[PDB]
């Protein structure tokens, strides 16, 4: 009942997802072997959504790991929680994506996509009632951007009613981790506005600020940034896995959050986030978790929400808490920040309250914001795209892989369509 | 299973590989016998026999037998497959026409036969690592013959070159401006990304940064080996953010003509300066964009970076990476091109660069190999054309080249193509209108 | 009651059969000596079908080993389970077949066929009620193709009512293990369409793929390929040897599977097939065993079933399983693959459910497919036959042994009769 | 019980058998005394006495007593039955007519008397292994006399010949084009499958592949012994996929005229190259189809393979066999004939090829003897006819042959038959219509 196939593309999605399955195994009491070792039966009540039970009462994840180089697969299978995945799911190429969208979407990824879809379809037949698919990847890579968005196009054709929520790392504003990431992100947002029901825009610059300013980690590795995404990834699907006083699923967080079918680009958020020292100097209350989410310094996307208006806001809560204390605070941020919310959607907060907190926490939250603040996320990329494309630089690596300049013109026109739409409904009254 | 074979052409190519394959045996615990006492990480460069003997995926080729017979009698005698160590009888002898037409055409079928026996046992062959030089006749002539042949038989493979670019004021041969223009006209339509390295700029680094008054070619080949060990670090070892050979040519080559970045390694310190500085990821990143630490004699302040590639390794935290790179886009001395707002590719590996015994670098916990494609290398090709235009106007040394199988008009074909290449940096380096 | 005389021709059939009697001795608890050492009495309930009990409570196999060279007989009698066969059964020549059909069917095999039939008839008198004979051989050899198909012609004359199921290794599509195997296979299919009630087409190329892709054996020997055939050979005759909730025999799998008396060329299949690592990452369920059989990568013949239509399908199951879970899945593959089955046979799946699993397994299966996908098996051979015969090459080794070109013309006309018949009923409506 | 006797004619035939029967005693643990310290596997080549002394099924025959008296005094003196070691007084002396009419007719009844005493104690006699040459007068004349007699007395037995084909540029005698044409006209209607072997092509393999600057006939006879030990491996030893002497003539002779395949053994390595490569079954199979590793001086790229026979032995897995052979049918350099889509016979044995002490091959775990019948041997017979048409047009050396019992018109009978044989490769090598 409502199973989810998790797909991991790129080095990024394989490294985020390997931390994601570290959280889900902890929330459900699953060992490195794959066997249940928790104490409550609430962990096994909805164990089926992220697990297939094998023989000997072992639960294997319903995860499909996709890459074009075999280096990331060795990091998974030799790391912790690596012997828990099925070896049939590890579908990897040899050449590597080449940090190229066209080598990931046309040349090497199209050779490997039928090796993945035959595993996607094999998992999707063992599911009783399929909820939908989630994909973790990036937009600046080649496998996460080319091979990842190829899978979304080849699944929405085969599963047009399902939900396709992507957890896509967006290129950061300040630093550029890839010289051609304006080209790779723009050719993927062309594929995300047409084939995903919702998409979760994450910046690496924003998680650097949260680990430094909020968590007081002066030296955060990737595994500290992946622990922030994985607690957010499990937080969106936590009322689907555990009982709650006001449940939600991936469709309630899509019906309430997507007013127009292109405008489905979300910014995540998590609370509480305390340091090791500053955790005894703060009380875990619903007003504290509310005021921690709705500021600017807790967005996992590096765009200020004060430069835009929230269309719709989802605040999924976890832990034994009271509903009036929730409903007071969700009203409280709509009074004092009434200019920061959109006008023509009255009461634009969706509340989900689960009953199970994360491990070691008393209560928690998860912010899902659909604002016009990510129009600055695409005004930046389409400026960096047009500055590179007007001199046609780095283009022969993509034109030489079976593409024309028309694909770049249509993908940049499709992005500036969406920039105008967030410009429209921010000023619409 | 991401195998990658490497080719070593000329005396410069083999002597670099003597320090590279010494370094790779230390990174993987491989003895000089090919064994290892007491992890499928070797596989990209090491094929294993039925026993525990790992043999390299290398083709050492020189048209003279002098440098190879030091390899065949050295410490790594027992490491190398003796059919891979390919010799000739007479060298190309600083003659492009002898390397491409006279002597190169003899054993070009012997080398390709040994490339193919490696490529057959490579189930996941990504690309080639051609180590050569621009000055020598073998490194210019035989490479340009070989890059034509590999583009026919393989074509789609990522053929990376690691040239020794000739210095402006240092030139140990007279006809280096002839061999460099003639090898670049050929390999331009065949290579995919050629990483320029200069001798004089590493003379400066071994004197200033490493505090050696008298460095050898042995010392220069250790630093170029740390560059390649940082480029191929993500294949051999699991990293936090990995990078492939197809990803270097994607993130650094905006136009198929311009594929000439310049390598820059940091930190370059000695054991007396292993202390007295902490070497954070922002301390070593500002080392790379400093014009004194680059390994090509060019002023990067006199040009614009088209694309950079910071290959972090070791104890490197990705948050401080963003803290290091975001400061550089604010600086004016590091300026980019107008069409490129996104000018960085970052790779993080978990392995620190190891220290070779007898090496002149200190054991650090982190490093960085900046592979920056910049506009400032057009001043290098403007020098080399001016060194070519002085010599060829008097038709000096042309009888050594025509008498070995070359048309005199082919020099004009290579010079007009380089003049077409010189305006390509001018066409890209300017800013856009509207 | 319903005894089977097993006949082994050629090097191939002697090497398959020596692994076949390794499985039957394990399924019935028989030592290398020949004495019973099992624990259940269900093993001895139908011990008589593959065994004759001698004095001292020793069971000897009812196997007749036939070859034209003495090299294979030494490999049997000196290998394990070699002292269990009767020395009277080892009927072998000296010269060898010469990799020749005519030296196996006319010259050397006709000298030795009366030495075999006097052992065939001696075994067939000790049988109480004879079920029928099974022959294991190849089609590219000389003894398996010439001497083997000579025995079928000399038994169907003497036993016209019995079943004659052959387990014949068909020449692979890619590699040619014999230069004259288009000649040897075509002269045997002339003898198989007229004298066998059913015939099980096995390719060596297909078992190479199954041992490599499915079982993850990078280095499979012949003994690993023979273990795949032997588990299939025991799987067709397992409801005849053990009780079951829905029994079958070699006649139920011939009446249900042969709609027209020439169309009796089957492709086998087996499930489950897991690696040593990937066996804990998978649950043994009837839907998993069903979806493992009906694909292309589990056929032990190297022809894709998607290029044809199944006329009739037999899926013999083993192990304690439920009949609704079987009957759901056999219906399930007929809905989703309704174009892949033939139309004018409604409900074209025969189900047999035994009660005894194989050794060390919880449950198992055996696929017996009668499809039009083996028309590509004979379009390939008759193309390779006609290309060699049009220049009359390698012909004087067969013409010189008492044959004319008319035998090759009639055998190639008989094969292109059968190619047209599978072309007919695939398109017939 | 699958016995097989072997005949050794001429100096070339006996000196091959000195390395063959040395090899067989090592494969079966047989001492040079015929004993073995501490398995009915010997039986195909060794008949046993009442004691534990195994004696070979060999007939060593030469018309001169020089080569046999080295056998009669050598290390394997006590191994051989002294009635089998058959001599004459004067050699045939590079004269086909002396080998067939003058000297051969004397002891032809003595050799057949010794063949029959072996064939009477062979209860399962499969066929004959005639080791001879085409150049010498005994190996050409006495063999052609003997193959007529064995086709009368036995007829249906599989008479395999292992010729030493004369090289194009190497010829150690002058009238080798005369002895080769005259022995082939006779043995064509009598032999069943004759395996061609060349001297110059094994000179190349012992120099290149084995790294011996100065190989002897002793070195060449070790490699031809490994061919026959791979062909007769399935009789002597239990294999996964066995093959008989009747199966070689079936799978390789499409037309009764064309029965001339060429042997090719792999791997051929030394002890320094026993390492540095793993030698899988696909590494050694591409060795056989390489034109450098064949043992007949012909270009197989200049012809079409009619039928191949890959005789694997040792640690060979049959799945990887299919992985090795299926790649070769995809290649264009290995092209077959239009009428033959099925051009392979595979045999796998469980025994690795053993190493003779003092031998120049390394102890490997697997090997392959490709017995490929190809169209490319017609260029060999076109050379040998052209060597025949130059000499016979001036009627040189004919008085040495007419004066020993031969008609001058019989040379035209052998040349017209060879010209009929030359168009047989032309008739088969072309493609079919419709
Ligand atoms: N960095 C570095 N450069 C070297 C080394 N050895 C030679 N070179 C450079 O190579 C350039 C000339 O090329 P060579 O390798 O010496 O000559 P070649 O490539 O063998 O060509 P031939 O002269 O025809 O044999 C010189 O300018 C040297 O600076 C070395 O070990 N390290
Ligand atoms: N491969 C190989 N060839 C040999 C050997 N000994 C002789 N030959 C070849 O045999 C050819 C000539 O045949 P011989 O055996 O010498 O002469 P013959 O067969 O005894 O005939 P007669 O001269 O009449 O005695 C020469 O071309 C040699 O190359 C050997 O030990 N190995
Ligand atoms: N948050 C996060 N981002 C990562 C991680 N690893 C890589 N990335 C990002 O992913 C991008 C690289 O894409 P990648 O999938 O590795 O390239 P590809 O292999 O060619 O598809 C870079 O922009 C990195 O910022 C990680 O562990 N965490
Ligand atoms: N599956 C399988 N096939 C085999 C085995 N041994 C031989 N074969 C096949 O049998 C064929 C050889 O026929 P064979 O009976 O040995 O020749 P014969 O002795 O002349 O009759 C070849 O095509 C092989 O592929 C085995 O152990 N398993
Ligand atoms: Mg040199
Ligand atoms: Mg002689």
């Amino acid at each position: 009942m409502r199973e989810i196939v998790h797909i991991q593309a790129g080095q990024c999605g394989n490294q985020i997802g390997a931390k994601f399955w570290e959280v889900i195994s902890d929330e459900h009491g699953i060992d490195p072997t794959g066997s249940y070792h928790g104490d409550s039966d609430l962990q096994l009540e909805r164990i089926n959504v992220y697990y297939n039970e094998a023989a000997g009462n072992k639960y294997v994840p319903r995860a499909i790991l996709v890459d074009l180089e075999p280096g990331t697969m060795d990091s998974v299978r030799s790391g912790p929680f690596g012997q828990i995945f099925r070896p049939d799911n590890f579908v990897f190429g040899q050449s590597g994506a080449g940090n190229n969208w066209a080598k990931g979407h046309y040349t090497e990824g199209a050779e490997l996509v039928d090796s993945v879809l035959d595993v996607v379809r094999k998992e999707s037949e063992s599911c009783d009632c399929l909820q939908g698919f989630q994909l973790t990847h990036s937009l600046g890579g080649g496998t996460g951007s080319g091979m990842g968005t190829l899978l979304i196009s080849k699944i929405r054709e085969e599963y047009p009613d399902r939900i396709m929520n992507t957890f896509s790392v967006v290129p950061s504003p300040k630093v550029s981790d890839t010289v051609v990431e304006p080209y790779n992100a723009t050719l993927s947002v062309h594929q995300l506005v047409e084939n995903t029901d919702e998409t979760y825009c994450i910046d690496n610059e924003a998680l650097y600020d949260i680990c430094f300013r909020t968590l007081k980690l002066t030296t955060p590795t990737y595994g500290d940034l992946n622990h922030l995404v994985s607690a957010t990834m499990s937080g969106v699907t936590t009322c689907l896995r555990f009982p709650g006083q006001l449940n939600a699923d991936l469709r309630k967080l899509a019906v309430n959050m997507v007013p127009f079918p292109r405008l489905h680009f979300f910014m995540p958020g998590f609370a509480p986030l305390t340091s090791r020292g500053s955790q005894q100097y703060r009380a875990l209350t619903v007003p504290e978790l509310t005021q921690q989410m709705f500021d600017a310094k807790n967005m996992m996307a590096a765009c200020d929400p004060r430069h835009g208006r929230y269309l719709t806001v989802a605040a999924v809560f976890r832990g034994r808490m009271s509903m009036k204390e929730v409903d007071e605070q969700m009203l409280n941020v709509q009074n004092k920040n009434s200019s920061y919310f959109v006008e023509w959607i009255p009461n634009n907060v969706k509340t989900a309250v689960c009953d199970i907190p994360p491990r070691g926490l008393k209560m928690s939250a998860t912010f899902i914001g659909n604002s016009t603040a990510i129009q600055e996320l695409f005004k930046r990329i389409s400026e960096q795209f047009t500055a590179m494309f007007r001199r046609k630089a780095f283009l022969h690596w993509y034109t030489g892989e079976g593409m024309d300049e028309m694909e770049f013109t249509e993908a940049e026109s499709n992005m500036n369509d969406l920039v105008s739409e967030y410009q429209q409904y921010q000023d619409a009254t | 299973m991401r195998e990658c074979i490497s080719i070593h052409v000329g005396q410069a190519g083999v002597q670099i590989g003597n320090a590279c394959w010494e370094l790779y045996c230390l990174e993987h615990g491989i003895q000089p016998d090919g064994q290892m006492p007491s992890d499928d990480s070797f596989n990209t460069f090491f094929s294993e026999t039925g026993a525990g003997k790992h043999v390299p995926r290398a083709v050492f080729v020189d048209l003279e037998p002098t440098v190879i017979d030091e390899v065949r009698t050295g410490t790594y005698r027992q490491l190398f497959h003796p059919e891979q160590l390919i010799t000739g009888k007479e060298d190309a002898a600083n003659n492009y026409a002898r390397g491409h037409y006279t002597i190169g055409k003899e054993i070009i079928d012997l080398v390709l036969d040994r490339i193919r026996k490696l490529a057959d046992q490579c189930t996941g062959l990504q690309g080639f690592l051609v180590f050569h030089s621009f000055g020598g006749g073998t490194g210019s002539g035989f490479t340009s013959l070989l890059m034509e042949r590999l583009s026919v038989d393989y074509g789609k493979k990522s053929k990376l070159e690691f040239s020794i670019y000739p210095a402006p004021q240092v030139s140990t041969a007279v006809v280096e401006p002839y061999n460099s223009i003639l090898t670049t006209h050929t390999t331009l339509e065949h290579s995919d990304c050629a990483f320029m390295v200069d001798n004089e700029a590493i003379y400066d680094i071994c004197r200033r940064n490493l505090d050696i008054e008298r460095p050898t070619y042995t010392n220069l080949n250790r630093l170029i080996s740390q560059i390649v060990s940082s480029i191929t670090a993500s294949l051999r070892f699991d990293g936090a953010l990995n990078v492939d050979l197809t990803e270097f040519q994607t993130n650094l080559v905006p136009y198929p003509r311009i594929h000439f970045p310049l390598a820059t390694y940091a930190p370059v310190i000695s054991a007396e300066k292993a202390y007295h500085e902490q070497l954070s990821v922002a301390e070593i990143t500002n080392a790379c964009f400093e014009p004194a630490n680059q390994m090509v004699k060019c002023d990067p302040r006199h040009g614009k970076y088209m694309a950079c590639c910071l290959l972090y390794r070791g104890d490197v935290v990705p948050k401080d990476v963003n803290a290091a790179i975001a400061t550089i886009k604010t600086k004016r001395s590091i300026q980019f091109v107008d069409w490129c707002p996104t000018g960085f590719k970052v790779g993080i590996n978990y392995q620190p660069p190891t220290v070779v015994p007898g090496g002149d670098l200190a054991k650090v916990q982190r490093a960085v190999c900046m592979l920056s494609n910049t506009t400032a290398i057009a001043e290098a090709w403007a020098r080399l054309d001016h060194k070519f235009d002085l010599m060829y106007a008097k038709r000096a040394f042309v009888h050594w080249y025509v008498g070995e199988g070359m048309e005199e008009g082919e020099f004009s074909e290579a010079r007009e193509d380089m003049a077409a290449l010189e305006k390509d940096y001018e066409e890209v380096g300017v800013d856009s209108v509207e």
